[PDB]
């Protein structure tokens, strides 16, 4: 009997089942003997039971390896480097940037006017002036920023703030005159408006070019898991009570519907866009804010008929509107609407790439139009002439990464954050001119405790079960042996149109130093990386390709000796998960170490909690017959193998108490029915559960991530 | 646009 063992205890309620409505076998009656489970953590107390019994359990195996405490060491150490954005132009005449000096729990907010600009982010540290520092606004520095907008007067400044991490938030305001002062102490936010807008769970703010006030989406007033319902968009007027707010939009009829306004940057026109699903399709009216009072006597007019395509505004030039738009473009491209001719439909001005996802297009010296592709797994930045749409070239284009492009229309410049799995940040300056531009490197990132020379991104392709060409990237230190010893770190998505980007994390290349391994990130479908076609073979029915590329991936690793197939472990998140608990039960063998964040895990039950139902366009409806049968064949919480064919791997799960974005009863569930059908291991299953994430949290939850893969797979610490 | 789960 392993010594670690046994398992807490958890109830099984035997007669709780549901029958499903099924297209081969009529019907289908599962069981659920954790459906308890399915109560919030605060309504229940076996639930409580459960988190508490299991958290305990896990915290002592975690806590008893003593590389737990090296890794925790060895993070904090190599992460005190210091952070900061591209520089961001405001209408109050100032650069503003965000900066962490190494181990603060939260980015603060820097600015220096504008021409002053060459004298922040030095040797020195941050310079220019503090203007907002949200570790100021808790004691634990775990209320975070969500957002921020600025005024176009550029005298107020409207932020978001989430208590707690909950995913629930209120919008504050304050004065661009009103700094956070470094003599402040911490738990409350001084110089701050009276202004309060509660019962928000998404930041999406726009001012009307007066600056007397902004939209703003709110849900009725409420820890709970119940679905997301009545989102109303509401105007609120700067310094007023919320009692005041003015009702623009509710839709009482369809109550899952999500639903937003967006304004031009001239701040005439209104765009309401309602989504009913995770799908890229809108309900989209237009409105002329200069004919109409704010309220729901505004006289709305049809920009297209409803639910075929998604529109985001990228700018105007008097009554014509710049759309970013999918209609009859899967791939996204730049058309243009006439507000004064609205049945006269959009007239594209940039066509579809349909090799190429259009991930973004914005304005730039006057009439500069800047589009982000995402091409072959990474970011291209092409200018456009906005008034022919003629190509004036690439920029950037040596860089393959991601980028992060900052600067408005009345600006001659740009200011572009450079990244990849090596690259930790370069801010560029683009300064645009009459026939060409120029290039210059603003400030790099550097990492103190690292030398990035040490190592390489791959770039492979190889076949998947149905021979389709998947892009896989391959972060190893240059001097590791492809002879089938080393041990990997796989992380996929595969999902929502979500590309797997080259993204910087100093702990994953750690990983790869100290257990001489490889970070594996293979471009699986469901993703955009080859454009929005690559999603679609990776969705609904086709979902069972998304584990398989990912499987496939495994086996090349192997097959082509960069990985000993005793060390193999796999990482996801939220749809990550459904990727790790699916390939955990299709292919055990395969796997040493399995980690799963925020799983979702129930494929049936998803749809009731919070925001789940709207993830119906991705995995299909499970109260539909002929959905049933397909989520049926692969819902990991339905899929647990029989032991016996089956080693399953060490597993260890990550999720809150409390969770809005994937509830936390996927986990529990899970983590149950694993401990239930493998009750003697030999491999521990185990929940790690914490009662805008702070660098000490994020540090102590990889501190328990790598100390488990290095305990499960046998791995020594080469430090 | 819409809720989703990432991370
Ligand atoms: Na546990
Ligand atoms: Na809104
Ligand atoms: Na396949
Ligand atoms: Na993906
Ligand atoms: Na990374
Ligand atoms: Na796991």
């Amino acid at each position: 009997f392993p010594g670690w063992g046994p398992y807490p205890p958890v109830e099984r309620d035997e007669t709780s089942a549901i029958t499903y409505s099924s297209k081969l076998h009529g019907s289908v009656t599962v069981r659920d003997p954790y459906s308890q489970l399915e109560v919030p953590f605060e309504d229940s107390e076996e639930t409580k039971a459960f988190v508490h019994s299991q958290r305990k359990f896990a915290r002592t195996y975690l806590d008893e390896n003593p590389d737990r405490e090296a890794w925790l060491e060895t993070l904090k150490k190599s992460w005190n480097y210091r952070r900061f954005s591209a520089l961001k132009p405001e209408s109050d005449g100032h650069y503003y940037f965000e900066y962490n000096d190494g181990l603060q729990s939260q980015l603060s907010l820097y600015r220096v006017r504008m021409g002053e600009e060459d004298t922040v982010l030095t040797e020195s540290g941050p310079g220019g002036e503090l203007f907002f520092n949200p570790n100021l606004l808790s004691l634990d520095g775990n209320a975070a920023l969500t957002g921020f907008v600025m005024s176009p007067c550029g005298n107020y400044w409207a932020y978001g703030v989430s208590e707690h991490g909950s995913d629930w938030m209120s919008i504050y305001v304050r004065k661009t005159s009103s700094p956070h002062l470094p003599s402040q102490e911490r738990g409350k936010d001084p110089g701050r408006m009276n202004d309060k807008i509660r019962h928000v769970r998404f930041f999406i703010v726009s001012w009307t070019s007066d600056s007397k006030g902004f939209f703003y989406s709110r849900y009725p007033p409420e820890k709970g898991n119940a679905p997301a319902m009545n989102c109303m968009v509401y105007y609120h007027r700067i310094g007023e009570d919320q009692e005041s707010d003015v009702l623009v939009h509710e839709d009482p009829e369809h109550p899952f519907w999500i639903s937003s306004v967006q304004l031009t940057p001239s701040g005439r026109y209104i765009l309401f866009a309602a989504s009913r699903d995770a799908s890229h399709t809108q309900l989209v009216k237009i409105a002329d804010l200069h004919e109409n009072d704010i309220g729901t006597n505004m006289k709305w007019k049809n920009l297209h008929d409803p639910w075929e395509a998604r529109f985001t505004i990228v700018g105007d030039e008097g009554s014509k509107i710049y759309f970013m738009t999918n209609l009859k473009a899967k791939n996204y491209k730049v058309a243009t609407f006439d507000a004064n001719h609205p049945d006269e439909g959009l007239t594209t001005l940039i066509a579809e790439d349909p090799n190429a996802f259009l991930v973004s297009a914005s304005i730039h010296a006057q009439d500069k139009l800047l589009l982000v592709y995402l091409r072959n797994a990474s970011h291209e930045i092409h200018i456009r002439d906005l008034t022919t749409g003629k190509p004036l070239g690439r920029i950037f284009e040596d860089l393959l990464g991601q980028f992060m492009v900052s600067g408005r229309r009345q600006d001659n410049d740009i200011f572009v954050l450079f990244s990849s799995f090596l690259s930790p940040g370069t801010v560029y300056r683009y300064t645009f001119g009459e026939e060409k531009g120029y290039r210059s490197l603003f400030r790099a990132i550097s990492i103190p405790g690292l030398n990035l020379d040490d190592f390489m991104t791959e770039s492979v392709f190889y076949p998947s079960k149905d021979g389709t060409s998947v892009h896989m990237f391959i972060t190893r230190p240059k001097d590791v042996l492809l002879d089938g010893t080393s041990p990997v770190l796989q992380y996929g998505y595969g999902g929502f149109s979500l590309a797997m980007l080259p993204t910087f994390s100093l702990s994953t290349l750690l990983f790869c130093k100290i257990y001489r391994a490889i970070y594996a990130i293979p471009n699986i479908r469901g993703g955009s990386e080859y454009g929005e076609s690559w999603h679609r073979e990776g969705m609904l029915d086709k979902k069972q390709n998304v584990f398989d590329d990912f499987n496939a991936a495994t086996e090349w690793l192997i097959a082509n000796k960069y990985a000993s197939k005793d060390r193999i472990a796999i990482r996801g998140g939220a749809n990550g998960g459904v990727l790790t608990t699916a390939c955990a039960n299709q292919a055990p063998g395969l796997y040493r170490c399995v980690i799963t964040i925020e799983g979702i895990i129930d494929m049936l039950r998803f749809p009731k909690f919070t925001f789940g139902a709207s993830w119906r366009s991705e995995y299909g409806d499970p109260e539909d017959p002929e959905d049933f049968d397909f989520i049926f064949k692969y819902s990991p919480y339905h899929n647990i193998p029989p032991p016996g064919d089956t080693v399953m791997p060490a597993m260890l799960f990550f999720t809150a108490a409390y969770d809005d974005r994937v509830s936390p009863l996927h986990t529990f569930k899970h983590v149950a029915a694993l401990q239930h059908n493998f009750p003697k291991g030999p491999n521990p299953c185990l929940m790690r559960i914490d009662l805008g994430k702070s660098t000490q949290e994020m540090l102590e939850e990889t501190a328990d991530e790598y100390s488990f893969i290095g305990k499960s797979m046998g791995l020594t610490m080469q430090t | 646009i819409g809720v989703i789960g990432s991370v």
